């Protein structure tokens, strides 16, 4: 409580500019996206003449953040949630600074990302069926991270209603997940009360969908909550950068086995989706990481499907027209001339990087839970990427252990090799024992691991430190 | 039979542009600048572009006292690539443009030279025998790391003028060496000369390079290797550690697609 | 089995004046 | 299967005595001969070529048993097999 | 000295030399040697010949070797005969 507004910082605009901009349903704004009455505290008078146009970040400077705390809810959800207000330029080892040790979190074991449409959704049964199947398991086993942002709308509001549906029948009840939400500042409803100069932390936020109007209100949906500031305000898709920086950053440098470095799996799924769904993958495609897309979903799940082993040089302007006439019906409205061109360069731009894009084929192809089309991005981007080097292969296996998948197990062995020693086999084969799937350890009794040296005193110690709690 | 049946299943069902782009590369770097989006269809120059609104970020036009893409002095003022083409009052950069113009932030006008360097030395377990590759003979290339950087930097960059070191290979280096490699450095076969797909070049100015492929018989080869080797002593760099940069070593994007066509050099099997 | 080998056959049995 | 020695045998079996050339037993040094390669010089590499030809245009007297795809049992089918194939025909 | 184990092999191995030794009046012939599967040859030798009817031995495995390749040749030269030839392993 004394280490926050003394390490994380806040941009805001310094002054105000008044162009005629009625806000929509409104009375005048700056272009700061606030009003006169309410930019900050001397922002509203002139700081003499710095300038007669609009351009942030030239006359932005600093200030400290005054957005923190644990949001309890009335009726809705008796727990502790905690929140965070995060800058722009804010970087990400900082804020992994915070969760660590000054929110008691312990390191991750994988990072599955979650991105998809907002206010603009449709549902269908089997792929609401699939979704859930896939995040129940991906979630209760290990300690999978799963990131998604802030709001309480369609497969984004799904997510979390499925989190409690596993959360309400839990043996160590509780929070057995930890579900992190990323949201703008600028695009929060009921900011009114959210600020506190030191802390008092009720942090009350009802959950009032009646009034929203234009901003939707935040989910009662996430145990934790970063909320970003850039000095906008309803201004979506500000965070994309900011989250692909940090998950990347989560996901290369949290662990030091084996003495030089080890990579966590990251994969990041999206389902449907519009323009920031476009930006979210393109800048996810730069920063290095493997992404999914689920087929079926609507209006983005078939153009990326289509294109994403085909040639870049065909994809041309003219085919975006014909692929804007079938999954673009009721985003055409919004999209201008000027709007559409920008969905052939971040398309080519996650294209022409075919080691960090997969497709899942919802009928034919991986016709189970979303494991085996996750499984087959970590080991793309993976074993076979340029980049990574030996040590993560054996954080692959434990991964895979846990999605019971030993044919991947069987694909994989053809083109690595672990010509130093078979014993390294000893420390993925104890959590295989854990897990109980008996095909692993009939791979690594046929692979040549001997079981005589295995199990020791320590060994055997710990394995009868993890009986199962069901049986008497 | 219920899998067998499976088995079955699967067998008698059976029995436009493509140029460079990491030089329009989104999300320009050290600067806060987003581009409008100029397909693969928008490459060449013939193409109209109809939302052309490019930055203008330099931190000017300092073309006086300078002949651009002309003869002036010792200093390569000519681009190797013909004749150059003129959009009106302002000039276009060959190959594609990147988003900076004139000189910005950089050490001097000119060319931002790169002048690359390799050391070799053989690998000593008891007598020096040899780990070849899978196929081909794998010489133990090796590079060094800036003191500073995340990323692996071999000693060379922008010439300077008369001097022909670019201000890294002379210094943070071996010592009582330094006139013995500059002879040998001048002396060699090219890899690439011309513009190359990085996302940090300019709209005036472009790299000319300057490559040297050397192989040392011996570890103890006169002073090149071993007594350079010797007297060279850093004692300030955080961390130091030593490989043979195989395809596991994260250079410049840039450096790939340069090795890619400079392999032939030695011709093994990468 | 049984309609697994129906789904099997199918496909193997193949692999003036207007005016 | 065995390593070094048999998977050379068995990819020059059958396979004509002429196309078996030195460049070809270079290529297979790289794989096969692997830990030896330091004991084999120039001069005794190149007696891996006349051994193998003397052996393998004596088809009558050699064969090769996979150990995954053919005689997937003990080494009795391979046995009889090449005294069948070396004592009636 | 130049070898490697590997399980199904070895299962192979010991499996062909049991079915083949122990019937009919099979004569195994291998060098001498207690090295890789030329030692694990007579391992399964003795992993047969322990639980027998016949008892005593089964089995007639002939070794052949260099009189220059042997480490404890003093002892094993006698003028007539003495006949105990210990050899220590
Ligand atoms: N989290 C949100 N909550 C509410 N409205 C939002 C949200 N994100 C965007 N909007 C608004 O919804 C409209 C865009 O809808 P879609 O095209 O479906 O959005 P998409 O392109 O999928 O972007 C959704 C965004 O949410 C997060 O996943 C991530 O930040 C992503 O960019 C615009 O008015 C904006
Ligand atoms: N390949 C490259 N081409 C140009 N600038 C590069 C570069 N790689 C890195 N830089 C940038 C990062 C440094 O902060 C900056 C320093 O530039 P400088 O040394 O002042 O001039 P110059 O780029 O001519 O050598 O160069
Ligand atoms: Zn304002």
């Amino acid at each position: 409580s004394s280490w926050i507004p003394e390490n994380i910082k806040k941009k805001e605009c310094v002054y105000f500019v008044e162009s005629s901009k009625l806000s929509d349903a409104g009375k005048v704004v700056c272009q700061c996206g606030y009003t006169h009455e309410q930019h900050l505290e001397e922002a509203t008078k002139p700081h003499t003449f710095q300038g007669t146009q609009w351009d942030p970040k030239k006359h932005v400077q600093e200030m400290p953040t005054d957005a923190f705390g644990d949001i309890v809810f009335t009726g809705l959800s008796q727990k502790v949630k905690k929140y965070v207000r995060v800058s722009q330029d804010t970087p990400s080892s900082v804020i992994y600074h915070l969760m660590t040790q000054h929110w008691g979190l312990d390191v991750p074991n994988l990072l599955i990302s979650v991105t998809g449409g907002a206010k603009n959704f449709n549902m269908k049964p089997r792929l609401k069926s699939i979704f859930r199947r896939g995040l129940v398991k991906v979630a209760q086993t290990t300690g999978a991270w799963i990131i998604t942002g802030g709001s309480h709308t369609g497969v984004m509001k799904q997510v979390g209603e499925a989190v409690r549906d596993f959360s309400l029948s839990s043996s160590y009840k509780e929070g057995e997940l930890i579900t992190i939400g990323v949201a703008t500042w600028g695009t929060v409803h009921r900011r009114e009360g959210l600020i506190h100069p030191t802390g008092s932390f009720p942090a009350e936020y009802i959950l009032d969908e009646d009034g929203q109007g234009n901003l939707t209100c935040l989910d009662s949906n996430h145990s934790h909550f970063i909320l970003v500031d850039d000095g906008t305000h309803g201004q979506y898709g500000v965070e994309i950068p900011l989250r692909t920086r940090l998950e990347k950053f989560i996901s290369e440098q949290t662990k030091e086995r084996g003495g030089v470095a080890i990579k966590i799996p990251i994969v990041c799924v999206v389902l449907e989706g519009g323009p920031g769904t476009l930006h979210t993958i393109d800048n996810a495609t730069t920063n290095g990481t493997p992404c999914v897309v689920v087929e079926g979903s609507g209006r983005v799940a078939d153009v990326i499907a289509q294109v994403a082993n085909l040639p870049v040089s065909d994809i041309t302007i003219s085919l975006i027209q014909q692929k804007l006439s079938v999954f673009f019906q009721e985003m055409f409205e919004t999209f201008t001339e000027s709007r559409i061109v920008e969905w052939t360069k971040k398309i080519q731009d996650i294209v022409r990087r075919r080691q960090l894009l997969t497709v899942f084929r919802e009928g034919k192809d991986g016709q189970q839970d979303v494991d085996v089309a996750i499984l087959q991005a970590l080991l793309k981007a993976s074993r076979s990427q340029d980049h990574f080097g030996h040590e993560n292969w054996d954080h692959q296996l434990k991964l895979a252990v846990a999605w019971n998948r030993v044919d991947i197990a069987r694909s994989e062995i053809f083109m690595d090799e672990w010509q130093w020693k078979p014993s390294d086999l000893h420390p993925t084969m104890t959590a295989a024992l854990i897990s109980n799937k008996p095909e692993f350890v009939k791979l690594f009794l046929e692979n040549g691991v001997q079981l005589k040296e295995f199990v020791t005193w320590d060994t055997l110690l710990y394995l009868y430190e993890n009986l199962d709690p069901s049986c008497l | 039979i219920s899998n067998k049946v499976d088995a079955m299943v699967d067998l008698l069902d059976l029995d436009g542009d493509s140029y460079h782009v990491n030089a329009r590369h989104l999300l320009y770097p050290n600067c806060p600048v987003t581009r409008f989006p100029v397909p693969n269809e928008k490459v060449p120059w013939e193409t109209e572009f109809l939302i052309y609104d490019p930055p203008f970020y330099t931190a000017l036009e300092p073309l006086s006292t300078i002949q651009y893409n002309v003869v002036d002095g010792l200093r390569d003022r000519r681009s190797f690539h013909g004749p150059y083409t003129v959009q009106a009052g302002l000039p276009l950069n060959p190959m594609g443009r990147t988003g900076l113009r004139g000189r910005g932030s950089l050490s001097c006008f000119g060319p931002n030279h790169t002048l690359y360097p390799m050391v070799t030395r053989w690998r000593r377990n008891e007598d020096g025998a040899i780990c070849r590759k899978s196929i081909k003979k794998m010489l133990e290339v090796l590079v060094v790391k800036l003191p500073l950087s995340e990323h692996w930097a071999l000693p060379g960059g922008s010439r300077e003028p008369g001097e022909m070191l670019p201000r890294k290979l002379k210094r943070i280096l071996r010592q009582e060496h330094w006139p013995s490699f500059e002879n040998l450095l001048k002396c060699g076969m090219e890899v690439y000369k011309g513009y190359m797909d990085d996302p940090r070049n300019t709209d005036n100015a472009w790299i000319e390079t300057v490559a040297v492929s050397v192989h040392f018989q011996d570890q103890n080869d006169v002073e090149l290797n071993r007594l350079n080797s010797n007297l060279h002593a850093c004692d300030s760099g955080a961390s130091i550690r030593w490989q043979v940069v195989d395809r596991r070593i994260p250079l410049y994007a840039n450096h790939k697609t340069l090795l890619q066509k400079a392999a032939a050099e030695f011709g093994a099997h990468y």
